[PDB]
Order: structure tokens, then sequence, then C-alpha cells
């Protein structure tokens, strides 16, 4: 009918594929999770 | 291990067919825990901080 | 909240291996609580730490 469309698209390219592109990077989250932990 | 491996391609195949829960479960919260934060404050000033 | 939570997983698990792989009833959750086997039971043997 058409509602699931607004999140089924946001699950793949906007999430799962941008989720590849975060350990495709890794790097900076070593210090971002220490600005977050010691910032906490 | 017991299923077909994925050093990087099983951590994605898994986090694709059941995100629904971790989005609707950690959401059945949020607003079920919000009648504590606001909508009250009269009879209980403790529901606020809880 | 948590009592509402961990129930949802086995409920939506039937929406996986029935709406995805087709096969209907008492087998569409049989081998599904096998990924949440100890992730259902042996959980708050240690999240029952706090």
């Amino acid at each position: 009918f058409g509602w699931f469309n607004r999140m089924f698209e946001k699950s793949t390219h906007h999430y799962t594929d941008s989720v590849g592109g975060i350990l495709r990077s890794t790097g900076r989250y070593l210090v971002l999770y220490l600005i977050i932990v010691v910032g906490m | 291990d017991k299923e077909g491996k994925g050093l990087i391609e099983a951590t994605l195949d898994a986090v694709r067919m059941r995100l629904r829960p971790i989005l609707m479960t950690s959401l059945a919260f949020i607003l079920g825990v919000m009648p504590l934060v606001i909508s009250t404050g009269a009879g209980s000033g403790a529901q606020n901080a809880v | 909240g948590l009592l509402v939570a961990d129930a949802i997983v086995v409920v939506e698990n039937v929406e996986r291996v029935m709406a995805e792989e087709g096969l209907p009833p008492k087998e569409a959750t049989r081998k599904s609580m096998g990924q949440i086997q100890g992730a259902l039971v042996g959980i708050a043997m240690v999240l029952s730490a706090v």
C-alpha cells in the first residue's frame, strides 16, 4: 500500500551501506570514542 | 563459526534482516518511559528523575 | 520496559522465516530462538550484574 517505503530505503543505502563506510574508515572513532568516554 | 563466515560481510548480512526489533523495542521504551519525565510532576516528583 | 522488550524478538522472528522463506507455522521460530538461545537465557546471568 505504501508506508514501509520510507524506512526500507533508509535501512539499506542510508544505513547498511553507510555502515560499511564506517569500518571502511575506522580511524577517527578511536579518538571520538575517547572524547565521548572521557567527555562523559 | 557454525554458519557461513563473514569477517566484514556477515556483520552486514546480519544487521539487515532484523533491525526492526532494535528499532521498535528501543522505541516501545522512549514513550512508555516518557509519562514519567513529563505529563506528570504533580503526584510524583520522583517519576521525573526515575 | 524490559519485560515488553525481550518478548518482541521471538514474536517478530516468525515474521522473518515465514515472510522471507515462505514456510508457515510451528517451524518458523523453531530454529530462530537458536540465534537468541543464550542471548535470551544467559543474558541477565550477567546483565543481572548491576
